[PDB]
């Protein structure tokens, strides 16, 4: 249990590593996604309409 | 008495015929014949799409010319198109996609060959650029009103079904008028040519010309763009200068819905356009 | 310049854009124009005259 | 006569179709579709077009097979569904330009007006873009060669007007739009020496070749503007563009003067919630 929490512990040093490159395609995948839907909200106010009051 | 879970493949034939067809889909009803091959009973697929001249009766069975779509269809097997008809489809301009009496009977009437009788409606005419959502018909027995309404397995895909979600014409006609899920399908050919043609779309000839062209543009139209963003950034500049009044008294919730950043962000997205082609004069006054 | 605001003749109001064959000459305000029902384009104007002048 | 030309990707996604209707044959060839477009304006806009059966024989390469019949009841239908397209030519699949091209469109010259040709690959592998426009006009030569038909390059550009956009956008949910920024600039800045040195390196190792190993006059004449354009920049000393790097230099420190001063007001409101935040939610947490 003492010298066991440093091999027994290293898996969650590669389990918490692992999510660096995961949480980098998250946020460089979803902000694509976020200018993705942006411009198609944006895309979707066109000039020609009624003008009302 | 037997029924099964069928899904309508659509693939870009069909689609951007329904498109070129929808830029004609003039108020004047029209006319359209889709075709395809039968390989099982749960599944049907579309390859062949062509329009029909249009008439002053409109979609009607007497319309549709026997000698005129047996001689377009003969002429479409003595070529490589050989494919029996599974459909006809047309356009509903401003009532909603809904079908009335004469459409129901002229497809009471064409059911009677083909079992499947896809109909398919296309309206571009109401229907914003940002979605191009179509949807497929059905026509349901009459006798089935005393048993269940659609003994359809699969129920997964309704929830893909339930994006018409339409408040009077699916739920307002559902009665004796349902419809059918649609997927699409894209192999390598469409993929890669499709894709390489819309990025080519895009881009340039030789991809080369239109780079100095901004590059260049930097010194000429862009500095009045660089001066007007630096307009804006101080006439934000003046609003932020009596920021730190209202933050130095309240500090507690938010009444101005202006976030005043991301605007500069992308003030500074713009202007980033500098830095990224002085490199560009690099390389083309390097070599 | 590009864009303006039109008035039908049946009364609602809508705005429409420039088409890239005519110029800005015709498009100055005060000349009677023609639209069209799909993208709201303009092909070409509409020259007044008295119902009783022709 | 013509400055450039407009061709809709609805053309050859129906070369797609020329791809998936072949029916696993074997034969593969350059299939000749009917090309449609409006002559009237100035500018060529092909909206749609259609197929006819084209069979070439194997070693004589003169033997072409057309259809008047098709091309005529295909064309009368055609024009009774919608009379605002017309015949203006038509297009092969095939990479390479034979000598039969001439008797093929000489038909369609003659009953047709002056007919475009388009060359296009049958893989799209190719990165330059797959459709050249090649008028059919003869002109006259300045060495003494009888005058012959002359494929000259136009210009084109595959444009979508209302529906197919967003038809395209749809279906492939994967290509994004213009999105002027970091990532459509950098990729293009990343990308076009590739660009250019495919179709360089493409062109100039067999250029070379046809240099010494070449006959049957390709038109040296043209090879002296070849070679004078390129020597039309001779390695330029930069001297009188010292202050033009000051110019773009100075707008580079514009641009560090905006980052800087612009991210240093961005930073307010992070350095200022990351204390008030943290040090209220910590004294008003137990
Ligand atoms: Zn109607």
């Amino acid at each position: 249990d003492l010298y066991s929490r440093y091999k027994k512990l290293q898996q969650e040093l590669e389990f918490l590593e692992v999510q660096e490159e995961y949480i980098k395609d998250e946020q460089k995948n979803l902000k694509k996604e976020f200018l993705h839907a942006q411009e198609e909200v944006k895309r979707i106010q066109s000039i020609p309409l009624v003008i009302g009051q | 008495a037997v029924d099964t879970a069928e899904q309508v493949y659509i693939s870009s034939l069909a689609l951007l015929k329904m498109l070129k067809h929808g830029r004609a889909g003039v108020p004047m009803e029209v006319m359209g014949l889709m075709l395809g091959e039968f390989v099982d009973d749960y599944t049907v697929r579309v390859i062949d799409v062509f329009a029909m001249p249009q008439s002053g009766t409109g979609v009607s069975v007497e319309a549709v010319d026997p000698v005129f779509q047996a001689k377009m269809l003969d002429m479409l097997k003595q070529t490589g198109r050989p494919e029996m008809v599974v459909g006809w489809y047309h356009s509903h301009p401003g009532f909603g996609c809904w079908l009335s009496g004469v459409d129901i009977n002229t497809q009471q009437s064409f059911e009677a060959l083909s079992e499947r009788a896809v109909a398919v409606v296309v309206d571009p005419i109401q229907s914003v650029k940002g979605k191009v959502v179509i949807d497929a018909f059905r026509l349901i027995n009459a006798n089935m009103m005393v048993l269940g309404h659609e003994p359809r397995q699969t129920t997964s895909n309704l929830g893909h079904l339930n994006k018409p979600s339409i408040q009077a014409l699916i739920h307002g006609l559902n009665r004796h008028y349902y419809s059918i899920t649609i997927n699409y399908r894209k192999n390598e050919l469409e993929q890669k040519m499709l894709l390489n043609l819309h990025k080519k779309s895009w881009m340039e000839g030789l991809t080369l010309q239109d780079y100095s062209e901004h590059c260049k543009h930097n010194e000429s139209v862009v500095k009045e763009m660089l001066e007007l963003a630096k307009n804006y950034n101080k006439a934000v500049e003046e609003e932020d200068k009596m920021t730190p009044e209202q933050l130095a008294i309240k500090n507690v919730g938010k009444q101005d819905p202006k976030r005043h950043l991301e605007e500069h962000v992308d003030v500074l997205m713009t202007s980033n356009i500098v830095q990224c082609l002085a490199a560009m004069l690099d390389t083309v006054v390097f070599k | 310049e590009e864009k303006f605001i039109v008035k039908a003749t049946n009364g609602p109001r809508y705005v429409v854009g420039c088409r890239r064959q005519l110029d800005k000459s015709k498009l100055k305000p005060g000349t009677r124009v023609a639209l069209d029902m799909t993208t709201l384009t303009i092909m070409r104007y509409l020259p007044r005259e008295v119902d009783p002048l022709v | 006569a013509v400055q450039k030309v407009v061709v809709h990707p609805l053309v050859l996604l129906s070369v797609v179709d020329h791809f998936n209707r072949i029916g696993k044959v074997g034969n593969q060839k350059r299939v000749v579709g009917v090309l449609l477009g409006s002559w009237q304006k100035k500018v060529l806009d092909v909206s749609n077009s259609f197929a006819v059966p084209f069979d070439e024989d194997d070693k004589d390469d003169s033997v072409w097979f057309l259809d008047h019949d098709y091309l005529e009841n295909m064309y009368g239908m055609f024009k009774k569904v919608n009379a605002r397209e017309r015949i203006v030519g038509w297009y092969h699949t095939g990479p390479k330009l034979h000598k039969n091209d001439i008797a093929i469109n000489e038909l369609m010259k003659r009953y047709c007006p002056n007919s475009v040709l388009v060359i296009i690959d049958v893989k799209p592998k190719d990165l330059g873009l797959p459709t050249e426009a090649y008028i059919s006009v003869e002109e006259v030569h300045d060495d003494g060669t009888p005058t012959s038909k002359t494929f000259e390059h136009v210009t084109s550009e595959i444009g979508a007007e209302e529906a197919e956009e967003v038809g395209v956008e749809h279906l492939l949910r994967d290509i994004k739009d213009t999105t002027v920024g970091t990532l459509s600039q950098r990729i293009t800045n990343q990308v076009h020496g590739l660009k250019g040195l495919n179709s360089k390196l493409l062109d100039i190792r067999s250029y070379l070749e046809k240099v010494a190993t070449g006959k049957l006059p390709i038109n040296h004449q043209i090879i002296y503007q070849l070679q004078d354009v390129f020597n039309l920049l001779p390695d330029v000393s930069l001297q009188e563009f010292v202050k033009a790097f000051y110019l773009k230099t100075n707008d580079q420190m514009v641009v560090v003067y905006l980052a800087s001063l612009i991210r240093s007001v961005v930073a307010l409101h992070n350095l200022i919630n990351n204390k008030i935040a943290n040090r209220d939610a910590e004294k008003k947490e137990g």
